[PDB]
């Protein structure tokens, strides 16, 4: 039970229980909304303004943060599959309590 | 021939919002449908909110 597969089973029961905020701008109205208890970041993306953003906000509202790898895959996990390509995921909320969710609440 | 309008796109608009301590450079919305979320567009003359056309003028 990695901590990579908790966020693939969280990220796709969020997706299915349509709990998922994807891209930069839905994520940072999440954010700033005083919702969206948990957020996902890409390591790969070249943008510095983009990751100093991301994790200000996240720090300043002071709710989990995750960077993973590849933006590809992130796009691939949240569901834009020809994958476009995520590179910030929210989680607005999860549909059901999971062994996933628990493991990502351990890791936090 | 009467041309169609194009969308002129703006590349990492959020960007333009937020300085980084955090600073929320446009203005936010005070209605109840939009909140915080939604800023406010800043014309040379204005405030004006795209979601629900709410306008200050200065
Ligand atoms: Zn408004």
């Amino acid at each position: 039970m990695d901590v990579n597969t908790a966020l693939q089973e969280v990220l796709k029961t969020a997706l299915i229980h349509d709990g998922l905020a994807r891209g930069i701008r839905e994520a940072a109205k999440a954010l700033d909304k005083r919702q969206a208890h948990l957020c996902v970041l890409a390591s790969n993306c070249d943008e510095p303004m983009y990751v100093k953003l991301v994790e200000a906000l996240c720090a300043e509202h002071q709710i989990n943060l995750i960077k993973v790898d590849d933006n590809k895959k992130l796009g691939e996990w949240v569901g834009l599959c020809k994958v476009v390509g995520c590179s910030c995921v929210v989680v607005k909320d999860y549909g059901k309590e999971s062994q996933a969710k628990d493991v990502i609440e351990e890791y936090f | 021939k009467k041309n169609k309008h194009k969308r002129k796109k703006v590349k990492l608009a959020v960007l333009k919002y937020y300085k980084v301590k955090i600073s929320r450079l446009r203005r936010e919305c005070p209605s109840d449908e939009c909140g915080a979320g939604v800023f406010m567009a800043s014309h040379f003359d204005r405030h004006y909110c795209g979601k629900c056309c709410l306008t200050y003028c200065f």
